[PDB]
RNA sequence: CAUCUAUAAUUUUGAAUAAAAAUUGUGCCGUUGCUAUGGC
């Protein structure tokens, strides 16, 4: 047992990067782990997505403690390339954040996600 | 003295030459060949070259250049038209010389001479953009500045050989001369994400179909310096595009994972989608290891009037027919799965049993994302090229139901950009010069910067064919 | 000054697909998304410019 | 900027009536109203045809325009 | 990390001292 | 684009400089031979 903890498969994986676009185009994902952080201080952060292959795994398993704390839940993709290309952005992002807005025409799909995460954790 | 005994003496030449070659390939046909050129005209797979190719003896020529981060390259052609007589090249002493122009996010482009398969591509001209072509008004249509400001990342030549479309970053698309590198003309966009991702010209034709960023398409007119048309219904970004001789334009957008084949005669489109699943691919193979999802589609070439190829992210090369919505034949890992990180740089801890452990075996593999695909046209054979420093040829059978892989090549290094086949020869020996511009960074966005020896230029692989 | 998909719609009671609401965006004629600026712009710097001119 | 781009659908040749019926599709964007004139003209030269021959009617410009 | 690594603590010093040499 | 001309090639005269007909792979550094290859 890693202390890679929940990583999804392909599929799960694959759909999450899709809220993270659809997220991002709404502007509803902050981008970075220390902003990630903040989010969480600041208690909007809906759920976490992370990276698996940063230097190192460390700077951002800061990050499920507080997710643990202030009870959002969190997952891991393998690739922090694949997650800044779902960012939209030229340099690889290794943490992200969804936030909160109660006028967002997705959130059914993020309370979905929320669903499979939720059994998924 | 009259325009039909002209016509038809440059026929009683062209069928003097037929029959001469006909005697040299002796040392029926000639009416075959009239048919290859009515096949040239319009028609289905015909160039049946998939087995006289001579892979092990291609020679390769790796070209550094100056110039950072190349994005697109456009090889120019000309060739002998059916119809007239003449050529398709405009000048008297171009006489058939082979060019290439080649984009950089320097705001660089630049034509070369590669006119010959056995030395190197010879760096004709140049036209470099800056910050002085940063527009006054930064609020309205008007961005008519004659330079590029921002990030190019495309170009295309026109088929008659007098001008060449350049579009970027900038929202813009500024067609030059092909000698003097002047600008002819600009058009503007007219939007804030209007952005230049792909362009097509319809092959022998000035009809330049441009793929860009704001989810639409702009066709256009070139000779009249206009846009003819826009065409929406992408629910992302207009990724890549591709065309062929006749008036159906094939785009892939990214996140959506779909292939649009839009139809000019309508007006119209239609949809090509994907769907492999891990769980049924697994049960067939437990009927019978890893299963990558699909997680873009980023690159096509239209190899037919009813197929065509997709290099997806996730390693997939799906082939398609016009028949079925499903691909007709998808494929699997193409330039492989990519190298496993190491152990001290994802766990930074002493501990070496944890080390591999934070590797995790096989959770943490990914394969190659086919970056770039070229088909030749209406052949039997196509390219695919990764960061793998593998450029991969393959060949699709007769019944158009697979593909097979004919070789690798590696001589080329990094992120290959763009990959183009010039013939040239006679009829019977064809000599083929795969050139690709290729540099260490994707041209979208960067994503990666560590690859070791990915060199900025263009690769040249020279092949014979012999049956 | 927003077209659905390529139709301009001026009302706002749609009742759109989901396919339709993907494709809103602006008008192409609208000054906002689009052609150029309206009369109340062009006017005041029609005004603007015969001012500085004179 | 501007480009009369005219387009035909459902076109059938009539030689009971010795003519050729098809439904046109005119693309004016930024532009209004081109004139029939014109487009019997441009009609006439893509058809290889003479505008006396050539006759259009019934036409409406799309909500908006351009088309 | 239970055992950290000084490559990794020099090589962020590294960084560092790049950036104060780049000043 | 054509012509014209500049640069680069032959011809003739002069041992030769000379005279004219007339014609028609790098932004930066590096390894490295007779081009290939590192890193920024």
């Amino acid at each position: 047992n890693p202390k890679a903890f929940p990583l999804a498969d392909a599929a799960l994986t694959q759909q999450i990067l899709d809220v993270v676009q659809q997220a991002a185009n709404l502007r509803q994902l902050k981008k970075g782990a220390n902003e990630a952080t903040k989010t969480l201080n600041r208690g909007i952060s809906e759920f976490i997505i992370m990276a698996a292959d940063c230097e190192p795994i460390e700077i951002l398993l800061h990050l499920p403690l507080l997710c643990e704390d202030k009870n959002v839940p969190y997952v891991f993709v393998p690739s922090r390339v694949a997650l800044g290309r779902a960012c939209g952005v030229s340099r690889p992002v290794i943490a992200a954040s969804i936030t909160t807005n109660d006028a967002s025409a997705i959130k059914t799909q993020i309370y979905a996600v929320k669903d499979k995460i939720e059994t998924l954790l | 003295e009259n325009p039909a005994d002209k016509r038809r003496r440059l026929a009683k030449q062209y069928l003097e030459n037929l029959k001469s070659e006909a005697n040299d390939i002796l040392t029926d046909i000639i009416a075959s060949r009239l048919k290859e050129d009515v096949a040239e005209q319009q028609g289905r797979v015909f160039r049946y070259f998939g087995d006289k190719l001579l892979i092990s003896e291609a020679k390769q020529s790796f070209t550094r250049v100056g110039e950072n981060n190349l994005t697109c390259i456009s090889c120019f052609q000309p060739v002998l038209n059916k119809y007239t007589f003449e050529e398709s090249s405009n000048g008297d002493k171009n006489k058939g010389r082979l060019f290439a122009y080649t984009v950089s996010k320097d705001l660089q482009l630049t034509k070369y001479d590669i006119t010959d398969f056995s030395k190197r591509p010879k760096k004709l001209k140049y036209a470099k953009g800056g910050a002085k072509y940063i527009p006054t008004s930064k609020h309205e249509y008007e961005n008519t500045t004659e330079g590029h400001y921002d990030e190019i990342l495309t170009v295309a030549a026109s088929p008659d050989g007098k001008y060449v479309v350049t579009g970027g970053r900038d929202r813009k698309l500024i067609v030059w001369s092909t000698e003097s590198l002047s600008p002819v003309k600009v058009i503007p966009t007219k939007d804030r994400r209007g952005e230049v991702l792909s362009l097509a010209f319809r092959k022998n034709s000035d009809q330049l179909y441009a793929s860009c960023a704001d989810f639409k398409i702009r066709t256009y007119s070139i000779n009249q310096f206009s846009q003819l048309e826009i065409l929406y219904g992408h629910h992302d970004i207009v990724e890549d595009i591709s065309a062929l001789a006749m008036e159906r334009c094939v785009t892939v957008g990214a996140r959506d994972r779909t292939a649009m084949l839009w139809k000019i005669p309508d007006e119209t489109r239609l949809t090509f989608r994907g769907g492999d699943e891990p769980q049924k691919l697994l049960r067939r193979w437990m009927k019978e290891p890893l299963f990558f999802c699909e997680g873009s589609i980023d690159v096509v070439s239209m190899v037919d009037d009813f197929h065509f190829i997709t290099g997806s992210d996730n390693g997939n090369i799906c082939l398609w027919s016009l028949a079925k919505k499903k691909p007709i034949f998808t494929e699997r890992i193409a330039h492989g799965i990519l190298p496993e990180p190491s152990f001290n740089d994802i766990s930074g801890e002493t501990d070496e049993e944890l080390r591999k452990r934070q590797l995790q075996g096989k959770k943490l593999l990914q394969p190659f994302w086919i970056t770039s695909l070229y088909a030749i046209p209406y052949s039997n054979v196509f390219i695919s090229g990764s960061w793998s420093g593998s450029l991969k040829v393959w060949k699709i059978s007769d019944n158009l139901r697979s593909f097979e892989l004919l070789g690798e090549l590696s001589g080329a290094k990094g992120v290959v950009t763009k990959i183009q086949v010039v013939e040239s020869g006679k009829h019977g020996k064809e000599k083929f010069r795969i050139l690709a511009s290729i540099a260490k960074e994707h041209r979208l966005g960067r994503w990666i910067a560590n690859v070791s020896g990915a060199r900025n230029g263009i690769y040249s692989a020279v092949i014979d064919q012999t049956g | 000054h927003i077209a659905v998909g390529k139709q301009i719609v001026n009302i706002p009671s749609f009742m759109v697909r989901l396919d339709s609401e993907k494709h809103i965006d602006f008008a192409p004629t609208s000054p906002f998304g689009g052609a150029r600026p309206g009369r109340v712009a062009r006017r005041n710097a029609a005004r603007k410019a015969e001012a500085s001119g004179e | 900027s501007d480009a009369v781009t005219i387009r035909t659908r459902k076109v059938i040749s009539n030689p009971l009536l010795a003519r050729k019926q098809f439904v046109v599709d005119v693309l004016h964007p930024n532009r209004a109203n081109v004139s029939k004139d014109e487009l019997r003209e441009k009609l006439a030269e893509v058809y290889k045809a003479e505008k006396d021959a050539v006759s259009v009617f019934g036409f409406r410009t799309q909500f908006g325009g351009g088309k | 990390s239970e055992e950290p690594s000084n490559v990794f603590g020099s090589v962020l010093k590294k960084q560092v001292e790049q950036r104060l040499e780049f000043y």
